[PDB]
């Protein structure tokens, strides 16, 4: 019908018009590395971790934002894609603090896992690191802003899902920061979710702080009784 | 690719592939699949009924001469209808080579004992029976070898719990060692280590 | 060492060898229990350029085993697993104990 | 029983003192090691191989490390391989001393044990200096070795190695030409070459019967292709020939150790690949990637690509093997351990036909049995 | 110390007869050595 | 910072002392209760705050490779001091 | 030779499990939920069988976590739900199955962030 | 159909015959076991226990499962006769140090949470 | 002539050429009863014919041992007897027939 | 490349025969063995005067565990739980919470010394050198309970052995 045929690593698949490269790769069961893309938030394209090579194209495209074109051949494991991921991980880790033993994200960190899976194993960064002051946005969400990778997921969630425009970015370039710019409590009935969507330990649970690590926990799938939504 | 990557050997790979083709052509009645692993190990997947012929051929053929049984064991894969995978490892001194022979069975289907082909199997088959519960037909003396006298169940099976079902202690009232249901002062702590991001693209499975 | 020579002579005669030459107790020829600090050379991957991990990734070069003769799918000279082993040589150093 | 060599219950049927039947009952040291390994990561499972055969610790570590390195498609650095071969030969010396002296002690010659256990003590000191433990070192790791040699270890290994041959000579003076020892060992437990091959025997139990097979020569690993040594071969398949084979193997191990001392190269000790081998602590405390990789390697461990291998080495007691099955994660799916003592003890009943009680004791001694590897 | 003794017999301690509160004229053990002399005595270092 | 409970038992740095009706105190009768006397929270509270003339300072706990991983502390907030998350040392800029 | 057995498969009397842990147990057959703290989906590919949670108490000494449940740690991995069901049925365990939950396909559009008249326009970027 | 391969018996009649033979052997062995192991039970208790163990598996309808059960019982008999077993192993069948666990609802409700 | 084969339980063979010829003739005779299109028959016939030609063409035992690559002609005799026994067994087994059964679809699928 | 250990033939000459007859009748090799034991009788024994004399050890030696501090007296441990994750024996039990001053510290840190295999993996895994295996090995107890170490016992071990532990670390950290 209106489906168009595209190839992921030389394999044919039929996709709806306007489907992004990331979703087409997901159709064959391949997950493109990401930091800023969330399928329930608006597309940002800022992290640049999802860059992939299209066959017979010199420039890598951002898979999370670029719509697939008919007859395209994505190449998710080519040398160009791997080197793009390695470079982007390198830039992400350049200013990141050596906080894993004290970070609550420790065993649940998308940054850690994607560094292990797609990045290099070494640092060639020989400068000093940037450090930023902490923000206080209430008693529920602990804030350690140095860890922020500037994904902007928190800003998009608060604006679009929660309906609040309290979060934003001040400054520009290296000094750009995520916050409220004033002493404000990000208080809302859906606020705690910004802990889940934040990929790093920049936003963590204050009640949960330091108590457990993810590998020791046992998971019981259950239902909530705090209201009638279930 | 040089210093930290394990080097390849294509000559041995070719020789093993050709010999696997040889074995498959000679015994089509039983050979279901032949594989050569990336680090040059040859495996032959057969039908259970051909355990005794295949091994006998592999021991007596002039071009085979695998006169030594290095190991025999079982692997439990509960998702398969035939739960147990029987693995024979053979070494040829004349040709300085190794071969692996694999077959399958389930809980209620016996496998032919291969004590006649190899004397070494005796204790290996007893061990497989003890740990996994796979019966071997026409075995000279099949009984438990590793587990305690009167021990119920097979420990190596995936379903069996790590600490089992009973423990032992000395009881003074009956003046002897008694077996009781296991109680643990500290429970073994189960860790969930598997990363949610895929590690090896070459092994990705189709999305069903 | 400590033992008087006549005892050393009796020891040598009974054993048949000069015992003093190869004493089994370490008197003073062993290394000091305090040493200078080391320096330890870095590995080959400690380069600052031309070191992309994708070119030295041994784990990612492993592949599933190569399939020969799936059942589900000329003279043809007979083949062997590997050439026959060469016969061993008899130890030009000391062939017979 | 002192002659039992561990927790072995041997049930014997006897007519007078003649042995009509041997029924070895084992499992008194079965600890369920393989299931436990299935519950560990690949680094957490390594200290189990120390405790399989407690007289050849680093050899078991090396076999397991070779299996895991083959499954990882990586390569240990050359200095690590030389260290591995050097300590494997030291370990072979340890094992052969233990075997020969405990065999003599069963027979009744109690003295050589005390002479050789001081040497064993000096080698335990070598173990301790390198790893901090005299026995279960856990030094050999799937990436190389844990730490580099301390700054004066080679000199002391040289000093020990240049005196050991005289101790072997004193042992041979005690035993080799004694008519009592020959009466207790010659023509006892004779096994034919074909029987040895069929029953699954390996190592000395083959070489005493004239079979020319040594895994270091036929299927070399690490840097064994770069060292020179002879392989002792027997003629009669009895206990005397196997005793002579073990003594000459001790001498050849001294030869290999001298070569390894004079040929140790410089360089790093583990594979320069921080997704498999942990980084140095200074890097771990300065670099973000190094800290991330340290964290992940010590919590989750490295993942091993799916596949199964059978890796075998020439351990001092025979062919020691691992059948290792990886399902793609950081925990082994299956680990079957092949120990030569299993087959040797399964053949003990065959080797004791037409012999007395004391001859059976000698045969148990000559098979070189440790029940940690037999039962697992 | 006596460096002319073989390694092992070249360093030794004559214990005190009166430790914290107990009489140690006969009852001595290796745990009475304090950590610094413990390091010297077990030949972990050459420097007292 | 040791202190005894109303039962005469020492209270640990953790703050756990057996309750009056808790039978488990019987495990200490005819023996003693192990309590470490050097309270870390008190000892770190005695260290003087380091004054540095930069917005961002670095801490590695001293000793180089013998300390902790090196971290960078921002010192822009003047109402508080920058505290190391590893060692507990405090830093500030020259104020007032 | 084949004998044509007619009955359902049943191996309980051979497994050696005490009858208490055969009749009073309930297993759950399910595809585990994705951990919401991460975006990877690699832990949501296979089916899992796990037993019901039993009592855990406090050790009088040291206050460790004690259990008397021998199956408190056992987790089985299956390719398909049918294999898990067959295993549970032949082992004699009562089971509860849950159908696999997949995320629905979502229509993404970067340009929608800058709609001329739509509500989708982003107030920030 | 169902395409299965037997172990020893082709139908339930042969399996029952083997069960009866094994039962005869255990019945004959019980007095010797009581004598050799110096057990404080009677021969009547031992034969009652043998019958109870046999009746534990009375519901089996698969000849292959019955064949495996007979193989295991023969393994246990061989083990008992040769004295591989000790008195503790024989007495493990009687659970002499196990306090009786109740089966009614109220007692279970009183003791704890397990059903 | 030669003493001490060197392997325990392997006696020295007097007249090994005659023994080898008899054994190879028996092997070919047994192979003659196998269907001509069976791979086992043609492979074993080819190797046996080469070995028989080598035995017929070389009167010297050590030179024949070096040609045969079989390790000490007594072992060659033993291997010939092994091949004869295997040939009789294969005649009884008939492994050249079509595959007996096909395994389940996911039986050899790994991982899981 | 191989050699024979028992393939030597005896000389059949009259002189050789008479020497072997003398060996058989006058027991010469037995006197050789007696001479070897007599030689060892006059050597110095390799025995050491324990507890006065101790066996040599190394800075890398793994002994009783200890929890260390920074020079300020603040504990080094930050409750990352890497030691608990890596421990092959599951001998370490850790519970943590924010301290009164917000610090990330442990409230429970136990090592079951009868579970421990003394492998030293925990001190390798520790990122701040908080848990160590100290040099001590003479800590036999009379009861099993005394070998179940809590945080107080391990902190006391650190306080008691810090002087030697720091000197051992200084001598070995450049190999780590
Ligand atoms: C019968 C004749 C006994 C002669 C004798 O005992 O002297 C052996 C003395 C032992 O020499 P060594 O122990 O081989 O050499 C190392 C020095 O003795 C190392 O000597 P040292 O520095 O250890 O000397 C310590 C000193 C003190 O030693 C003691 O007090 C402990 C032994 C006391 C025994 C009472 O030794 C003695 O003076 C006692 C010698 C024997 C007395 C009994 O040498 C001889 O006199 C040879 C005599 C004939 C030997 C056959
Ligand atoms: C003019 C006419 C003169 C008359 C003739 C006089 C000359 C006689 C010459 C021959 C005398 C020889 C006497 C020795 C008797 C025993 C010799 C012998 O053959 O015994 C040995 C074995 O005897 C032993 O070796 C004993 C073994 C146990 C040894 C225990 C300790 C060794 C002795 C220590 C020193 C002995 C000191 C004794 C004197 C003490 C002072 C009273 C034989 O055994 P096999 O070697 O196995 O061979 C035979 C079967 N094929
Ligand atoms: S957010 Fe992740 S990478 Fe950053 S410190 Fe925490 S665990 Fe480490
Ligand atoms: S706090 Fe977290 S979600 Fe918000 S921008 Fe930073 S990394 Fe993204
Ligand atoms: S030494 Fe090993 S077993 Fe002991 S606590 Fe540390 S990691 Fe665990
Ligand atoms: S001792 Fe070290 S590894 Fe263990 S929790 Fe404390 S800081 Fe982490
Ligand atoms: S995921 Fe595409 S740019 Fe971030
Ligand atoms: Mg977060
Ligand atoms: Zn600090």
């Amino acid at each position: 019908s209106n489906l168009i045929e595209v190839f992921v690593d030389g394999q044919s698949v039929m996709v709806e018009p306007g489907t992004t490269v990331l979703q087409a790769c997901e159709k064959v069961g391949m997950q493109i590395p990401r930091f800023c893309y969330h399928e329930r938030l608006s597309v940002a394209g800022n992290c640049r971790m999802c860059l992939v090579e299209i066959e017979k194209a010199p420039k890598v495209v951002a898979a999370c934002a670029m719509p697939v074109m008919k007859g395209w051949n994505i190449l998710t494991n080519s040398e160009k894609s791997k080197k793009a991921r390695e470079g982007v991980m390198e830039f992400l880790l350049a200013n990141h603090p050596l906080d894993c033993p004290i970070c609550d994200q420790g065993g649940e960190c998308d940054l850690q896992d994607q560094s292990m899976m797609f990045g290099s194993d070494r640092s060639r960064f020989l400068e000093g690191k940037r450090a930023v002051e902490d923000k206080n946005i209430g008693p529920l969400v602990k804030t350690i802003m140095t860890r922020c990778i500037q994904c902007t997921r928190c800003i998009r969630f608060a604006s679009e899902i929660a309906g609040v425009d309290d979060l934003g970015t001040t400054g520009r370039g290296n000094d750009m920061q995520v916050g409220t710019y004033i002493e404000k409590m990000f208080m809302s009935e859906l606020s705690g979710n910004i802990i889940d969507i934040c990929p790093v330990g920049a936003l963590t649970s204050k009640p949960y702080a330091f108590t457990a690590r993810p590998w020791e926990t046992r998971k019981t799938e259950s239902i909530d009784v705090m209201d009638a939504v279930g | 690719t040089r210093p930290t990557i394990r080097p390849r050997n294509d000559v041995v790979h070719k020789q093993l592939s050709a010999f696997g083709q040889y074995v498959a052509e000679i015994l089509p009645k039983y050979v279901q699949q032949v594989q050569v692993s990336c680090f040059n190990e040859l495996e032959i997947f057969i039908h259970p009924d051909g355990v005794i012929p295949v091994l006998t051929f592999l021991r007596d053929h002039t071009n085979a001469q695998f006169k030594s049984l290095a190991d025999l064991t079982a692997v439990d894969v509960p998702t398969r209808q035939n739960r147990f995978e029987i693995v024979y490892n053979l070494l040829s001194l004349r040709f300085n080579s190794r071969i692996r022979v694999k077959t399958y069975t389930d809980e209620l289907t016996p496998i032919e004992s291969s004590v006649t082909v190899y004397k070494a199997a005796n204790w290996y088959e007893r061990e497989i029976w003890d740990m996994f519960g796979v019966f071997f037909a026409n075995h000279p003396d099949l009984r438990r070898i590793l587990t305690d006298y009167g021990f119920e169940g097979h420990p190596f099976r995936k379903d069996f719990p790590l600490s089992g079902y009973v423990e032992l202690r000395y009881d003074d009232e009956v003046k002897r060692v008694v077996a009781e249901p296991v109680e643990l002062a500290q429970e073994f702590r189960k860790f969930d280590l598997n990363s949610p991001w895929e590690a090896f693209p070459a092994y990705r499975q189709p999305p069903e | 060492a400590s033992a008087t020579r006549v005892i050393q002579l009796l020891r040598n005669w009974a054993s048949g060898r000069d015992l003093q030459a190869k004493l089994q107790l370490r008197y003073q020829e062993i290394s000091k229990r305090t040493q200078p600090p080391p320096k330890l050379p870095v590995g080959p991957s400690h380069k600052l350029s031309n070191n992309y991990y994708c070119t030295r990734d041994g784990r990612r070069e492993a592949m599933p085993p190569s399939i020969v003769m799936s059942s589900q799918k000329t003279e043809k000279k007979a083949v062997t697993p590997a050439p026959p082993i060469k016969r061993w040589e008899l130890s030009k150093d000391q062939p017979y104990l | 029983h002192p002659a039992a060599h561990g927790v072995l219950r041997l049930v014997m049927e006897l007519s007078g003192e003649m042995v009509r039947k041997c029924d070895p009952h084992i499992g008194l040291l079965h600890r369920g090691t393989e299931k436990l390994i299935e519950y560990k990561t690949y680094l957490q499972a390594l200290p189990y191989f120390d405790r399989l055969d407690y007289v050849s610790m680093m050899c078991n570590e090396q076999a397991y490390s070779l299996a895991v390195e083959k499954l990882l498609n990586i390569q240990p650095p050359p200095r690590a391989q030389w260290i591995r071969v050097l300590f494997g030969e030291i370990t072979r010396l340890l094992n052969h001393i233990m075997a020969v002296t405990t065999h003599a002690l069963d027979i009744g010659a109690m003295t050589p044990f005390f002479w050789m256990f001081e040497e064993r003590e000096k080698m335990f000191e070598f173990y301790e200096r390198v790893s901090g433990a005299r026995m279960h070192a856990a030094y050999i790791r799937p990436g190389g070795v844990h730490q580099d040699l301390p700054l004066g270890l080679l000199d002391d290994i040289y000093e020990f190695s240049k005196n050991f041959s005289f101790r072997i000579d004193e042992l041979e003076e005690m035993l080799t030409n004694n008519r009592i020892w020959r009466n207790r060992t010659v023509d006892i437990g004779v096994v034919t070459a074909e029987d040895a091959l069929n029953y699954g025997f390996s190592g000395v139990m083959l070489r005493g019967s004239g079979i020319q097979w040594d895994l270091r020569k036929t299927q070399p690993y690490d840097v064994y292709d770069q060292v020179e040594f002879d392989v002792p071969i027997g003629s009669r398949g009895d206990c005397y020939d196997r005793y002579l084979c073990r003594v000459e193997e001790m001498r050849q191990s001294l030869r290999i150790i001298s070569q390894c001392l004079n040929k140790m190269p410089p360089g790093e000790i583990k594979v320069d690949d921080a997704k498999v081998s942990p980084p140095k602590r200074a890097e771990m405390k300065t670099s973000m990637e190094s800290l991330i990789h340290h964290f992940k390697l010590y919590t989750e461990g490295y993942q091993v690509p799916p596949g199964a291998t059978y890796t075998a080495i020439e351990a001092p007691k025979g062919e020691f093997g691992v059948y290792l099955v990886s399902d793609g994660s950081s925990r082994p799916y299956r680990c079957k351990i092949k120990a030569p003592g299993f087959a040797h003890l399964a053949g003990l009943d065959k080797m004791s036909k037409g012999h007395m009680l004391a001859d059976v004791v000698a045969i148990i001694g000559t098979q070189d049995i440790v029940f940690g590897e037999v039962d697992r | 110390e006596d460096n002319k003794q073989f390694f092992g017999r070249h360093r030794w301690v004559i214990y005190t007869t009166e430790m914290n509160g107990r009489d140690t004229f006969w009852d001595v053990d290796g745990s009475m050595v304090p950590p610094e002399w413990h390091r010297w005595l077990h030949c972990m270092t050459d420097d007292p | 910072g040791v202190r005894t409970s109303p039962t005469g038992e020492k209270v640990t740095h953790t703050g756990q002392a057996y309750d009056d009706g808790d039978y488990r105190r019987v495990r200490f009768s005819d023996r003693q209760k192990e309590v470490n006397e050097n309270f870390a929270i008190d000892l770190i509270a005695e260290q003087p705050v380091s004054e540095v003339g930069s917005r961002v300072i670095s801490c590695d706990g001293g000793g180089g490779a013998l300390g902790h991983p090196r971290v960078y502390i921002n010192l822009d907030k003047e109402t508080k001091t920058g505290t190391c998350g590893y060692c507990g040392l405090q830093f500030r800029q020259p104020h007032h | 030779q084949l004998i044509a057995v007619d009955e359902k498969l049943d191996i309980t009397t051979l497994t050696g499990v005490p009858e208490e842990h055969i009749k009073t147990r309930k297993v759950r057959i399910f595809v585990p939920a994705r951990n919401n703290m991460q975006s990877g989906v690699n832990n949501t590919k296979k089916w899992k069988m796990e037993f019901d949670t039993r009592e855990r108490w406090e050790n009088p000494l040291m206050g460790w976590s004690s259990t008397a449940d021998p199956l408190s740690n056992l987790v089985l991995t299956f390719s398909t739900k049918e294999d898990a069901v067959a295993f549970a049925e032949k082992n004699g365990w009562s089971f509860d199955v849950e159908e696999r939950k997949v995320p629905k396909p979502k229509s993404k559009s970067y340009g929608a962030n800058f709609s001329w008249n739509k509500r989708t326009r982003v107030s920030t970027k | 159909g169902t395409s299965v391969k037997p172990i020893f018996s082709r139908d339930m009649n042969e399996a029952k015959r083997r069960v009866r033979e094994l039962y005869r052997a255990w019945y004959r062995e019980v007095p010797n076991t009581v004598h050799l192991f110096q057990l404080d039970i009677s021969v009547k208790q031992g034969r009652d226990k043998v019958r109870e163990m046999f009746m534990k598996n009375a519901h089996v309808t698969d000849p292959r499962v019955v064949d495996l059960l007979v193989i295991k019982g023969k393994m246990e008999l061989e083990e008992t006769i040769n004295v591989w077993k000790q008195r503790t192993h024989i007495m493990r069948f009687f659970h002499e140090t196990e306090a009786p666990r109740p089966t009614d609802f109220l007692s279970k409700f009183y003791v704890g949470h397990d059903p | 002539l030669k003493k001490t084969t060197g392997l325990v339980g392997l006696a020295v063979c007097e007249t090994p050429h005659e023994r080898l010829k008899i054994l190879y003739t028996k092997i070919l005779d047994v192979l003659g009863q196998i269907p001509k299109n069976a791979a086992y028959r043609k492979y074993t016939e080819q190797i046996t014919n080469e070995k028989l030609g080598m035995v017929k063409a070389e009167p010297d035992v050590k030179k024949l041992e070096e040609q045969l690559q079989g390790g000490q002609i007594e072992e060659v005799i033993l291997q010939a007897e092994n091949e004869l026994s295997l040939a009789r067994k294969m005649l009884r087994w008939k492994p050249w027939e079509p595959l007996v059964e096909e395994p389940p679809a996911n039986q050899w699928k790994w991982p899981i | 490349t191989y050699k024979f250990v028992n393939m030597r033939e005896p000389s059949m000459d009259m002189k050789s025969v008479t020497d072997r007859a003398a060996q058989t009748l006058l027991w010469t090799e037995l006197v050789r063995g007696l001479g070897m034991t007599l030689s060892y009788l006059f050597r110095e024994p390799a025995t050491i005067n324990y507890p006065f004399e101790k066996g040599p050890l190394s800075p890398r030696f793994r002994g009783e565990h200890a929890l260390r501090r920074y020079p300020s007296g603040e504990e080094r441990c930050i409750a990352c739980k890497l030691c608990e994750a890596v421990c092959p024996a599951q001998a370490i039990t850790i519970e943590a919470e924010p301290r009164a001053d917000g610090s990330r510290r442990t409230t429970r840190y136990d090592i079951d010394m009868t579970k421990c295999i003394y492998c030293g993996f925990c001190q390798e895994a520790c990122p701040v050198d908080a848990i160590v295996e100290g040099p001590n090995f003479e800590f036999s107890t009379e009861t099993h309970e005394e070998l179940l170490y809590n945080k107080e016992k391990l902190l006391n071990n650190g306080d008691k052995w810090e002087a030697e532990i720091a000197a051992n670390i200084q001598a070995d950290y450049l190999y780590r």
